[PDB]
């Protein structure tokens, strides 16, 4: 809503705006195929768990994509058509989007940087950053019936499974990434670059990170930063006063 | 396979209200900071004592 | 005109008190420029040469400076010249991280 | 509940604005609130060689 | 539907095809304004079927 202004004469009418995005459905197979006459003649349960290998490998789908769109977060869009990460998200000063736009920035760069990014998320509000939509809950076939047509024609046993799922971006104002070193001073960058995000019109937003995802490559310096009690800031032992602030995600982009 | 056109193809969407409340604002902390006092007419006056 | 109007008013005020009970550091947030507020302060006196008990109880930092002040007053040994002291100013006062709202 | 909201933040804008523009405004001893001459008579009754 | 033939050995998969059409409509006014006087004293009632 645009802000209280002092009344002196009429009441001058204002205007707000709408927001739209939209993430499209994806689908998914796996199948596998084994003779009729080698399923049926083992007495060692060899090839018994095959179901238990088709739920434990359709299980494991929604980390590969979530984790796969935060890396690529520099090139797929969001809802206000720049990138999720990008250094250009306008910002406009008044509430209903009409101005002159200020390009704010999403991405904490460190000069001649060749290293693992790592990411500063707030996944405390209702909304989360990052967005997991499943179509279809997967389902499992086992086609063993004796009339198959596929049985019948080829005395083949076929095991299939298939998901229709897919996931997308939220806010870009609650995730930064941060293209530098794991040191203090880029952390402390990244957590001042989202905490002074604000939106349209000037409205002041209460953001502050809460999670912090680094690839596996990096969990030495995560552990040695966020759970060292007495670390070294500049050649002197001093408390550390972000232990037990972040919460660490090393993710295997599984 | 049934060659629709592109606003039909559009229009099979479906509309979810998880984004509604938008983002939400700052803390709100001016009482450790200011004392409140009530109005009842065109202004208030305020007067003390010299020592 | 076949339109729908949603309109609010509020008849509100804001103002000042007494100047004797606050001070504007327009400074670093160093330890010494938060003791010059803290003896600036207290050194105040009224008309007449009446002493004054006055001393700071919050501090207001703007969104920008929460780096200085969380690497100052949450600390409980900070770096005082490349020698770890410990922090004598650590619950003394009480921190406001105003965005302004 | 967007209207309510922004009726609701007004506290804090206005007092917040307060402190920061304290540099100008004027306050009750007729300076501005942050300000390097606040006078300090040497007499209760307000009346000497301002200091 | 594709137009029924002779069925002689497997069936062929055909295709098909969809169209869309969209009108939009607008809001038409119209007023005319008699005087509270004129109309409060219509003893014949001339001025009452208006509507």
């Amino acid at each position: 809503f645009p802000t209280l202004k002092e009344w002196v004469g009429k009441r001058t009418i204002q205007q707000m705006e709408a927001h739209g995005y939209s993430i499209a459905n994806k689908t998914f197979e796996g199948t596998v195929g084994i003779s009729r006459d080698d399923f049926e003649d083992d007495n060692l349960g060899i090839y018994a768990p095959i179901f238990q290998e088709m739920g434990r490998s359709a299980a494991v789908q929604p980390d590969e994509l979530i984790f796969k769109l935060l890396k690529d977060g520099f090139t797929q869009p969001c809802y206000d058509g720049q990138n999720f990460f990008d250094k250009e998200h306008p910002v406009y000063p008044n509430v209903d989007g009409t101005g002159s736009a200020v390009n704010t920035s999403n991405i904490v760069e460190q000069d001649s940087f060749s290293g693992l990014p790592f990411y500063l998320l707030d996944c405390s509000r209702a909304v989360k950053p990052l967005i997991f939509q499943e179509r279809r809950k997967p389902e499992l076939v086992a086609r063993t019936r004796i009339d198959d047509d596929h049985v019948f024609m080829d005395n083949e046993f076929l095991f299939g499974a298939s998901t229709r799922r897919a996931a997308g971006y939220g806010f870009w104002q609650m995730a930064v990434a941060v293209k530098g070193d794991l040191t203090l001073d880029n952390l402390w960058k990244g957590w001042q670059l989202m905490r002074s995000f604000e939106g349209d019109g000037g409205k002041k937003l209460g953001l502050k990170p809460t999670h912090i995802v680094v690839p596996v490559g990096l969990e030495k310096a995560a552990e040695q930063l966020l759970n060292r009690e007495l670390f070294a800031d500049g050649n002197t032992t001093v408390s550390n006063e972000m232990k037990g602030k972040l919460q660490l995600v090393v993710a295997d982009y599984l | 396979m049934i060659v629709t056109p592109a606003s039909i193809k559009a229009l099979m969407t479906s509309w979810r209200k998880d984004f509604q409340g938008g983002l939400e604002d700052a803390p709100s902390q001016y009482n450790k900071i200011a004392m409140v006092v009530n109005s009842s007419t065109r202004s208030n006056t305020y007067g003390w004592l010299g020592k």
